């Protein structure tokens, strides 16, 4: 297992060492307080430049005054002391980018924390950027499938869309975003998951659930846990966004989750209040809308001319995109609070998760009254857009009539049948964790709801009915499901084959 | 160890090197040190009252509201 | 002469000049290497000016040489701006070559005088029923569309652009101030596809930009509209979020050395609002009709930025999250929306009496909410029960399907004339449609479509 | 605020007067004597007494310094003491020396070495530094047993590390990683 | 495999002690190359004396 | 080298040092000739550090010599801390001589890393039936504890100490943050009389101490729990109030002059919570599981102190007065207590089905108790009366005798495994024990002890 | 299981070659044999790189 | 049987801040010699107001309702 000659690497490192003197621009630490260091000197430092301290500690220059430089420490500050040396690096704040980060867990500066060796990235890129302009965009029409029936039927997400996931604590926000990540393992869309302010055992459970479902090799994980510095918690979404923008700028497609943007705003509030900046609503800084809007604008779809301009002619005739799913935690259903209303004013729709529907066992818990997608059916495939026109109206007729089931035997026929269809569509949209459905299976369930094949089936046997129907179409009509799973086409042949299979299921099974 | 007051500017200090006497400038005249957001801070004007009109070049008029130790805010 | 950078804190840069060559307030400056434009705000003394960059400041150092241009930021004006997209500095951003202008104008100027003001109360029909009923517009007037996050402001403006474009034949200026870059690309490709792009000039400074660009982009769009007004024309000016000018003045305010006012705002809030808003008016030379979207922070109308914005406008349309949560679009609160054209010597006695009767019935319905929530409709008196029934039919008939909302629903859009709106709401208030159910009044154009929807 | 921020316009006013009236060495000797007099403990105890006026503190400093101050330097002492800025008097002198080094096109360079360097070695390093910095340089040599060889050049914020301790740290960082 | 590298570790740790005195000479001839002619005597003694 | 005190303002002391010997952040300093310890908070420049005194500053002057220790506050760790009361510096405050430790550890360290997490969702068996059925605990988990006084909190803590010491070969550490002196003496004598004093190390940071002592006392108890975890054990850590830790952070941040955040709190509120809570985990050597009692300010769950605390908690245990008035001990509400481990992926389908069946039967009994209260027992059907009988049997089987409560009940205590709890509550839920009376189900262990109780 | 075999083995090779590289730097005593005749050469190449 | 300690409203805030500690010392005389004592503090709220006045006039940093950080310790 371990021969002795393979440890001769040290000799080769000695043969690639430059021992010539190089000129540096240097300074001295004057004061250290709460992650903020004042430095004398450093007369050639740039705004946003990494500053090297002893022990491998870096900082970023924020306040270039005439006689001092204020820097924010990008790590633990507690080993820094007055009198220690500071050096310019020549580098505005960078992260490594590339396909070599796929499968790896890193921190906010790209250093690996999973114990699987060094990352051999061939390129770095800047953390702070301005998003590309008005003329370089293209309108969103390709689908991103989350694998959930309620999300892919009602609130569809496209390539380049920003779609917020918002709701109270412990009602499934990480679950919806992680299952949207796991459904990209055979679709060509690469994935970035940024955890901000979470517990480390939660992050390790998330990466173990990514490896157990076969999607870790498609996903970069960037982690800044709850006992890190607030600088790394503030800077980790932009670092993961640069990691997704590598695949955006070369005509490929990526998808990023920010699993709490609400904890990033708390960390930026901490940094701004320690700099004695004057606050506004809820003690947040005045530029807090700008904190989210500089990030989420970077998620976009860019045209073929932008991709041809970026790669200098290497990639021709391809668009690239980056889809974002930010996540916001609310307090007791208050969606009119300052940070939630700032992020709604930025995204292209949102998915509201309701605590009462979660506590009644309606487990994907999507409030269909107020969830919306601004792109809509321009992103959707044809069979899914055709069969989901009657879902939202069946859930709408159920909203008020769901409290009438205790006296519904003394009601008229249209109100009774609308309430029966509402209970059937509500029982159809329940779905377990870690069970994705394809285009053909959600089309089978949506056709079973929409065309009236749920009418003689009771409520407690709806979803078991759905599972049996899926199994029957997997063993009798597998070429039909492979026809639907190509690009989601719909015509009269597919219509007739689905309705003949459902009638043979309802007659013989 | 407080911050720099508005009369701590090096033409004023070099003026005091050249002549220490306050009669280098007349008591009814001053010079503009600073202009920001409708506020003009003036070195001099040693006989000004609160609410007195101040004549600027170009027909512009002002009014003194702060009469500090070293400076006048108008 | 040339100065040197002595301080860089964020977007705010202090530059030291020689003492006989200090540049004036609002003068443009250029960094010698990177060509970053700075705009001077304050003279601190000691040769040092305090300025705000019109761009990114990462990569800038102390000691860089800075030239002064001798004038303010000047943008191209005239015929050559039409069909074109420009940024805050007047540079083209549409990849279509240089602008072939014949003159450039500075973006800072004074308001027109009191003797140059123009009065007028000629009605502008919008085709939207609640807007033509309770807060009617005028040509050469000023419109605010107040509202919180995701209640509709942009959808209403796109419908108001589409219906005000029918009987207007002059030019238009559209200024995107701090909003979505994707919305700018959609509106440009929509106007390019339907061949109305050659009448409209587009200026954009969106949410992705540094706050100097967002602070100064509405002045550039207003300078282009002022050139079109001073050529004697009738022009339309659309500004999506004027709140985003104000918030950019928040973001640089403590860096400019100012003490904060209430809830962290800049102390010069009403003056920056007045210096921007008093240039938007019609004069005796020509007229500007302006529509502005106005953001309300955390749905609080007593926040100081909308509360200072309210007195600068002729017509005010307030949107509500509760009315949109009932499913009613365009979501206008009819008890909070006013206009100065709702006056019997402008619109006539019949339209005014219908609007006052609608507002009376909705106010007495609003006063019964807790007693209807606790004890129900059954313990009201009979005239109260009739007024709650007519009030729910009025609330359903105030909604309308839109042409720009055809992607959201699939129902076709409707244009309703003013005469049909007055006749339909008069027929609801008189009791002519007391036999109709209330869900037949929902999402129709005319009262006759409610008559056909009742027989279904 | 910092001491250099407060001490900047006094040193700039003194440098502009001494450049306008050709008295650079006179004000450099005067500000050196004033800085060294203001850092002595008895004068520092006298300058912090609460019952003395600022005019008496300036008069005591002028009577102590004597013949090393001409009359505009005495006017400068009265202007410094009236604005209550006497504790700035070392920092003012240091900033004056920096301004005079930019005027005569010279730079003050500290060179530290592992063994003693001869005049040929100092003239060789001074000529290389005068070619790089485009200034007349003034070397100040010093010893350090921490270095095992080579020199370290420090000129303002410019550090050129030619010692083998820095090459040992580069080899340790190259083999540790 | 953990039990197998426990057997291999002692023999590769005994193989590494014959190469580390050459490794210090290979680094030291790059850092200061003016004493490469003297060092061929010096390495016959102090290869023990710095290792212990 | 030593320094000198230059400033004393309250508990905030500034000490000047020579420039090459400035001590580190969080270094312990000692005043010469006095029993006073200081902890360095900030480095202000020019050799001067700003520090917080860990005692009274009455009688201190400027000019006193201050020695540096070279390290952070170091407490005794190991087996010698068991049975002893200690302060924040690790000095004994019982009159029982010195602690005979072999090792001292500093109280500031990082959280365990990403590769050091143990993995899985392994449960910690407590032996209490209502805890192991309704709200199960995780190894490495965190338990919020709610309720007032007099409902059995201390007896539950001593029973958890006895159960983790005898049945799992682990230890316990108590950290009293803001400890009342009367109740600490009472708790010490109650743990002597229940024979559980030698199983737990006691650290008190009392109420009449300055707030840096009350800030660092949980870090002291967590350091002793970390040494017990690094001997390969499963450790319990009890925190008496987490809100007093948060308030001591507010007071220490107000003494240093930091700008306060929303609702008065410190701007480092989430970070100071996360430094304490991320060290309580399951690692590859052993685990620390924490039980922390929570006060809620102004009955507001959306206040920032419980909203920061509830993001770290894995389970809640709610204590009730109405269950304790029925004689049922321990008084855990089975409907109000929650757990993140109550999930069929974590504990399996069988435990989840038994616990949700018990919770449905108790919720249906809760509404039928109001039905019997409004109209009498004759309103209910035969199936409703059968559910009332099974629900009273479930409600009495949740009670359990404790080993530390044998003076109270007059019975031997019982430890019940999780298998016997799921099998017994499944046997009541399937109707296997409908022939037994309900009073056989009161204060026994497993279901077989209720079977032998119903023969007597 | 085979990926964890290779990752464990690589952590052992990286730890062994890290301690061997930390031992080779600590043997700098050859550099302690230097005199002024090599210092003049070092100051010559510090002249040549300015 | 009662010692009465008075720090009235026209006296100094230092005396109003020290009065409860002075009365507590007088009550502790009886506790330390095996006897029993009872003390009433008729307004601790006004003692906190007087200590807030002392702390704000000494330019100590304020917190919630402008009280200093050691009012719980008081
Ligand atoms: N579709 C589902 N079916 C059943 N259980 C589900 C489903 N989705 C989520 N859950 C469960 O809901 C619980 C809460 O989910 P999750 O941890 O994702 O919530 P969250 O809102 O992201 O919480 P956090 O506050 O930790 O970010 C988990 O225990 C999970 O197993
Ligand atoms: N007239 C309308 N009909 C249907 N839906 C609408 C209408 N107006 C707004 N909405 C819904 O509200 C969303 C937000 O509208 P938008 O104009 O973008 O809001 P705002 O400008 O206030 O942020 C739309 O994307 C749509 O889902
Ligand atoms: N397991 C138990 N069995 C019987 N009685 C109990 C039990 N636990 C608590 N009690 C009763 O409840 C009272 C309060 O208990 P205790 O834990 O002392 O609450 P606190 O510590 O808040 O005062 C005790 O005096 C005891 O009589
Ligand atoms: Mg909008």
């Amino acid at each position: 297992l371990n021969p002795s000659e393979i440890s001769e690497i040290i000799k080769g490192r000695i043969e690639k060492l430059d021992v010539a003197s190089q000129a540096r621009n240097e300074g001295t630490i004057v004061s250290v307080s709460d992650g903020i260091v004042r430095i004398y000197g450093l007369a050639d430092v740039m705004y946003g430049e990494m500053i090297e301290f002893p022990g491998g500690v870096y900082g970023m220059a924020l306040n270039l005054e005439q006689d001092s430089v204020g820097a924010v420490v990008l790590g633990e500050y507690q080993g820094l002391a007055e009198g220690m040396n500071a050096k310019c690096t020549g580098r505005i704040l960078e992260v490594p980018v590339g396909p070599e980060l796929l499968g790896r867990v890193v921190d906010a500066l790209g250093n690996p924390i999973d114990g699987k060796g060094p990352i051999d990235a061939k390129a770095t890129d800047a953390v702070e950027k301005v998003a590309p302009g008005v003329i370089w965009r293209k309108s969103v029409d390709q689908p991103v499938q989350t694998g959930y029936k309620s999300v892919d039927a009602m609130i569809p997400v496209g390539r380049g869309q920003r779609e917020l996931i918002i709701g109270d604590r412990q009602i499934g926000k990480t679950a919806l975003a992680v299952d949207a990540i796991i459904n990209q393992k055979d679709s060509g869309i690469k994935c970035v998951y940024v955890a901000i302010g979470q517990k480390q055992s939660t992050i390790a459970n998330v990466v173990r659930k990514l490896e157990e479902n076969g999607a870790l090799a498609n996903t970069i994980v960037v982690a800044a846990s709850a006992s890190e510095s607030a600088a790394l918690q503030y800077l980790a979404p932009y670092s993961g966004c640069t990691m997704g923008e590598y695949f955006r700028d070369r005509g490929e497609d990526a998808l990023i989750v920010y699993d709490d943007l609400s904890k990033q705003a708390v960390a930026y509030r901490q940094i701004s209040l320690l700099l004695r900046r004057p606050p506004g609503r809820e003690a947040y800084p005045g530029d807090v809308f700008y904190l989210h809007s500089r990030l989420l604008e970077r998620a976009s779809r860019v045209s073929e001319e932008y991709v041809e301009k970026f790669t200098n002619g290497a990639v021709t005739g391809k668009t690239g995109s980056l889809t974002a799913l930010p996540i916001i935690e609310t307090q007791a259903g208050d969606v009119s609070a300052f940070v939630p209303t700032n992020v709604i004013s930025i995204t292209d729709g949102q998915i509201f998760l309701e605590s009462a529907m979660f506590n009644s066992g309606i487990r994907p818990a999507v409030n269909a009254g107020i969830s919306v997608s601004r792109v809509g059916g321009a992103a959707q495939t044809k069979i899914i857009k055709k069969l989901s026109g009657g879902i939202r109206t069946a859930l709408a007729q159920y909203r008020e009539l769901a409290a009438f089931a205790q006296f519904a035997s003394d009601l008229d026929e249209a109100t009774r049948k609308q309430l029966e269809h509402g209970q059937r569509v509500t029982e159809l949209m329940k779905q377990k964790q870690y069970a994705p459905m394809s285009i053909a299976e959600m089309s089978l369930s949506l056709y079973a709801a929409e065309r009236g094949f749920l009418q003689d089936v009771e409520i407690a046997k709806v979803g078991s009915f759905e599972q049996a129907l899926i199994s029957y179409f997997q063993r009798e009509h597998a070429a039909l499901l492979a026809k639907i799973n190509e690009k989601g086409d719909f015509n009269d042949e597919i219509d007739a084959g689905i309705k003949a299979g459902i009638e043979k299921f309802k007659a013989t099974q | 160890m407080q911050q720099l007051n508005p009369s701590e500017i090096s033409e004023i200090i070099k003026g005091r090197i050249e002549k220490l006497d306050v009669a280098s400038q007349a008591r009814n005249e001053g010079t503009i040190v600073s202009v920001s957001d409708g506020i003009v801070r003036i070195y001099g004007l040693a006989d000004v009252m609160y609410g007195e009109m101040i004549e600027f070049p170009g027909g512009v008029y002002g009014m003194a509201l702060n009469l500090e130790q070293d400076s006048v805010g108008a | 002469s040339s100065g040197r950078i002595v301080q860089i804190i964020g977007a705010v840069i202090d530059v030291e000049f020689p003492r006989d060559a200090v540049p004036s307030i609002y003068e443009a400056l250029k960094v010698q290497g990177v060509e970053t434009t700075l705009e001077v705000q304050q003279q601190l003394g000691d040769g040092v000016v305090r300025s705000i960059a019109m761009g990114s400041t990462e990569g800038l150092k102390r000691g860089l040489n800075v030239d002064s241009t001798g004038a303010a930021i000047s943008v191209p004006v005239g015929k050559a701006t039409l069909g074109r997209i420009m940024d805050v500095l007047g540079n083209p951003i549409d990849e279509a070559g240089p602008i072939g202008e014949e003159e450039r104008w500075g973006i800072h100027r004074e308001a027109p005088s009191y003797a140059d003001q123009a009065g007028g109360n000629e009605l502008l029909e919008t085709g939207i029923k609640v807007i033509d009923l309770v807060c009617p517009f005028a040509k050469g007037g000023k419109v605010g569309l107040f509202g919180g996050a995701g209640v509709g402001k942009t959808v209403n403006m796109m419908e108001l652009i589409r219906n005000i474009a029918i009987e207007h034949s002059g030019y238009s200026v559209f200024a995107g101030v701090g909003e979505r870059t994707r919305e700018g690309n959609d509106f440009y490709h929509e106007m390019k596809d339907s061949n109305v792009l050659d009448k409209v000039a587009l200026v954009y400074g969106q949410m992705n930009e540094p706050p100097g660009n967002r602070l100064r982009v509405a002045l550039t769009g207003l300078t282009m509209a002022e050139k079109f007004r001073d050529e004697g024309r009738d022009v339309l000016l659309f500004i999506d979020n004027i709140y985003r000018y104000t918030l950019a003045g928040t973001e640089v305010s403590a860096l400019l050395g100012r003490m904060p006012s209430a809830v962290g705002y800049q102390p010069t809030l009403a003056e920056e609002m007045g210096v921007l808003q008093e240039r938007i008016t019609s004069t005796k030379k020509g007229s500007i009709t302006s529509i502005q979207a106005v953001y309300v922070p955390a749905d609080d109308l007593t926040d100081p930025s909308p509360a200072t914005t309210f007195a600068h406008l002729d017509a005010t349309v307030v949107l509500s999250r509760d009315i949109a949560s009932l499913g009613i679009y365009p979501a206008v609160d009819p008890l909070d929306s006013t206009s100065r054209q709702l006056d019997p010597l402008v619109i006539g006695q019949d339209h005014y009496d219908t609007a006052r009767g609608v507002q009376y019935v909705l106010q007495r319905y609003k006063e019964l909410k807790d007693i209807i929530a606790i004890l129900g409709m059954d313990e009201l008196s009979e005239a109260d029960k009739l007024l709650v029934a007519r009030a729910r039919k009025i609330q359903r008939f105030l909604s309308q399907p839109f042409f720009v909302a055809e992607v959201f629903t699939g129902s076709p859009g409707k244009y309703v004339s003013l005469k049909d709106t007055i006749a339909g709401f008069k027929g609801i208030l008189n009791g002519d449609y007391d036999h109709l159910p209330e869900q037949a009044f929902y999402m129709v154009g005319g009262i006759e479509e409610a008559v056909e929807k009742a027989k279904k | 605020a910092e001491l250099t921020t407060l001490a900047r316009p006094y040193a700039k006013a003194a440098f502009e007067y001494a450049q306008a009236h050709q008295q650079l060495a006179d004000w450099s000797a005067a500000l050196g004597v004033l800085a060294a007099v203001s850092q002595d403990d008895t004068v520092r105890q006298l300058l912090k007494e609460p019952q003395l006026t600022s005019s008496a503190k300036a008069q005591s400093l002028i009577d102590v310094c004597g013949d090393k101050l001409n009359a505009p330097a005495q006017n400068f002492v009265r202007t410094v003491a009236e604005n209550k800025r006497l504790e700035l008097l070392p920092t003012i002198a240091e900033m004056y020396e920096q301004l005079k080094a930019e005027q005569e096109k010279s730079v003050e360079v500290e060179v530290t070495s592992a063994f003693t360097l001869s005049k040929e070695q100092q003239d060789k390093l001074a000529k290389a530094l005068s070619a790089r910095l485009s200034r007349e340089v003034r070397l100040h040599a010093s010893e350090d047993a921490s270095l095992i060889g080579g020199v370290i050049i420090r000129a303002g914020d410019l550090v050129i590390d030619g010692s083998v301790r820095g090459k040992l740290a580069k080899l340790a960082e190259a083999l540790k990683s | 495999a953990q039990a197998e590298i426990e057997q291999e570790l002692n023999s590769v740790k005994d193989a590494l002690r014959a190469q580390v005195g050459a490794l210090a000479v290979t680094g030291a001839e790059k850092i200061l190359g003016a004493s490469i002619d003297a060092n061929a005597h010096e390495q016959l003694v102090s290869k023990l004396a710095a290792e212990i």
